[PDB]
């Protein structure tokens, strides 16, 4: 998970707008590091079981990793009808450009 | 005389914040190399 | 060539221009005099080629 | 920004990395990692002295790389004019190619002759008339001493090998220049580099603002375009 | 561009570009030392027929 | 006789200022690399219950209070004792501020050594003195080879 956050950080620092596939993101993932689709699906279950076993009830620092596990299991299950958008401007009208990765649901019939 | 002068210099910064290095000399009248090592451990 | 603090370099190049001008002639508009020891002034080229047996 | 601009940044990086001292490498890497710098913030970030800062800045002036900026908020700023840097690199590589090619062309020709007494250079065609009466040694006009052939004819292959190895090293730079020629040349300004401000510190006393006076009617060298 | 007003001074030259290009009259000249490099380059950028006109 | 002199000169820890006791406690903590229990403190200074000294020691940043067993240990600034951790720290640098080697010696006693072999490996961007090659503020080697091309070729590019 730490090196997954490392990959997310080094993919976070882009300069311009990128709209890639989940397949393209997974391919660059396996190219750079050695993180795979089935562990990315299993990470949510693994983290839930780790939190239940560890008894870490002050999850104030720990609540953010839910988003990472959510995104990982989402992108490692869904690849079509969905696009991964990467932008350097979380706030376009800002003093400094905060980057952002965006996920897009494109079909509403799925749910 | 390490231990006593540490409490003595603790009184000295309690006496005044920017105490002079030249004024530190007469308040110690001790080996200055010993004094220089002791000064570095706490403040300036 | 080394670290120029952008104050000495200007007066230094002015000194180069000054000395090459002084060597060129020393009869200029008299803001300097620019002699060399001893007290006799350094004798430049217009002094070498002036009137009264100045080489011509 | 432009991926070709990123290629340019990595190109400048590699140029300094492989062809300049480590202090130059650190300075240029710091100013690319961050943006335009006050000298005080850089001295804080590297914990260095102006005596050490001097010759680096001077040589980067000499290669026409760093575009300095001077404005009061007086505060010293530094950036790089992109076409100035590109054309300076272009003239540098063309001069390297032509100078090394002509040096190799001269050094492929045989040596000439050396006089150990007067310690001066001589050529073979100059030594054609330096034969003595009996064609035994090459007579000297001044020293009346035999002339012995230099050691540079085997430096022909050495200059050729240096040219080829240097060409291999600069071949990524040649390819990057080709991709630049494919792309569009763009001109830097101090305000353009201000638009890409990467904050080094939090207490920089020199404000990174370009604020010219009203009636700034001057056209300055190194600061305008035709 | 303008030509600055040039005052002879000591062993160098200065110019004051009045140049008056703002919305107002903008009488605001900058006194900059005329660098021998820029005089040399601007001389290098003159025509031969301009030399013939200028008696060179 | 030397023990008699030491016992005579053994000042009671009930000092004029508690900071002397605190400094001696931090010295005794620092000189042992392992965590130590509360009984080491109670034997060191004449102080038994969980005092204001122990509470401020728990509140101290360099001292780790243990809910498990009460083990108190020194905390170093740099928690890196491996070249892999050092390289990962250098990769995770968010600013180009150099990092000192004395507080890397804190935590990692042989850290300047590993800095020397990694510079030999061209793995860093070192700053060194001229009196000696000195481990100082360093940066991550985003460069190519540090010791890339030979000095004669460098000198003839300087001639260029």
């Amino acid at each position: 998970l730490k090196r997954l956050i490392e990959y997310l950080k080094t993919r976070m620092k882009v300069l311009h707008v990128i709209s890639e596939t989940p397949k393209s993101f997974l391919q660059h993932l396996k190219q750079l590091t050695f993180i795979e689709r089935k562990p990315l699906r299993f990470c949510s279950e693994r983290l839930s079981l780790l939190v239940r076993t560890l008894e870490v009830t002050e999850v104030e620092d720990f609540t953010a990793l839910k988003d990472i596990a959510t995104f990982a299991t989402l992108i490692s299950t869904y690849e079509e009808g969905f696009l991964l958008i990467i932008e350097p401007y979380e706030i376009e009208n800002a003093a400094v450009p905060n980057p952002i990765m965006r996920f897009t649901c494109l079909d509403a019939s799925i749910a | 005389p390490k231990k006593e002068i540490l409490d003595y210099l603790f009184k000295l910064f309690d006496e005044y914040d920017y105490w002079s290095l030249k004024g530190l000399k007469e308040r110690t009248r001790q080996p200055e190399a010993h004094l220089k090592e002791c000064l570095d451990k706490v403040a300036t | 060539h080394n670290g120029a603090p952008h104050h000495a370099i200007e007066e230094a190049e002015s000194l180069l221009q000054f000395h090459v001008a002084t060597y060129m002639d020393n009869d200029i508009a008299g803001q300097p005099q620019a002699l060399q020891k001893s007290g006799r002034p350094v004798k430049s080229i217009r002094a070498r080629l002036k009137g009264k047996e100045g080489r011509i | 920004d432009r991926p070709i601009d990123d290629i340019v940044k990595n190109l400048l990086k590699f140029v300094v990395r492989g062809f300049y001292g480590g202090s130059f490498v650190l300075v240029l890497d710091a100013i690319l990692f961050h943006s335009v710098l006050a000298e005080d913030d850089l001295k804080q970030l590297l914990s260095i002295n102006k005596t050490e800062l001097g010759p680096l800045i001077a040589r980067l002036r000499s290669d026409r790389l760093i575009s300095i900026h001077k404005q009061r908020e007086e505060r010293v700023y530094y950036y790089v004019k992109y076409p100035h840097a590109i054309d300076a690199i272009k003239w540098k590589v063309h001069q390297v190619v032509q100078r090394l090619k002509d040096d190799l062309d001269k050094n492929s020709e045989p040596n000439g002759y050396m006089c150990p007494i007067c310690l001066t250079k001589y050529t073979q065609l100059e030594a054609v008339q330096l034969l003595n009466f009996d064609r035994t040694e090459f007579l000297c006009s001044l020293c009346d001493e035999p002339l012995v052939e230099d050691d540079s004819g085997k430096k022909n292959k050495e200059k050729q090998d240096k040219l080829n190895r240097l060409m291999d090293q600069i071949q990524p730079i040649i390819d990057s220049l080709k991709k630049i020629d494919d792309s569009r040349i763009e001109e830097n300004t101090f305000e353009i580099a201000l638009a890409r401000l990467i904050p080094p510190q939090n207490q920089s006393h020199a404000a990174y603002t370009y604020n010219p006076k009203k009636g700034s009617t001057m056209f300055r060298p190194g600061d305008s375009a035709p | 561009n303008t030509q600055p007003t040039i005052r002879k001074d000591g062993l160098k030259l200065v110019g004051s570009w009045k140049k008056d290009r703002a919305t107002g009259d903008a009488d605001e000249p900058e006194l900059r030392v005329l660098s021998t490099e820029e005089i040399l380059n601007i001389f290098k950028h003159i025509s031969v027929k301009d030399f013939t006109s200028l008696g060179f | 006789i030397a023990a008699a002199a030491l016992q005579a000169n053994q000042t009671d820890i009930s000092k004029s200022h508690d900071s002397s006791k605190l400094l001696w406690a931090t010295e005794y903590i620092q000189k042992k690399g392992k965590p130590v229990l509360v009984n080491e403190l109670l034997d060191y200074l004449s102080m038994k219950k969980d005092d204001k000294v122990i509470e401020l020691l728990k509140k101290l940043d360099r001292i780790e209070f243990d809910p498990k067993k009460g083990t108190f240990k020194y905390l170093s600034t740099y928690d890196v004792h491996s070249p892999s951790e050092l390289l990962k720290l250098l990769r995770s640098q968010v600013t180009f501020k150099g990092i000192s080697c004395k507080d890397l010696k804190d935590g990692w006693p042989q850290c300047d050594e590993t800095i020397n072999q990694l510079e030999e490996d061209s793995k860093i961007l070192v700053l060194r003195t001229k009196k000696d090659k000195t481990p100082r503020y360093v940066w991550y080697n985003s460069g190519g080879n540090l010791k890339c091309i030979d000095e004669e070729f460098v000198k003839m590019w300087e001639n260029v």
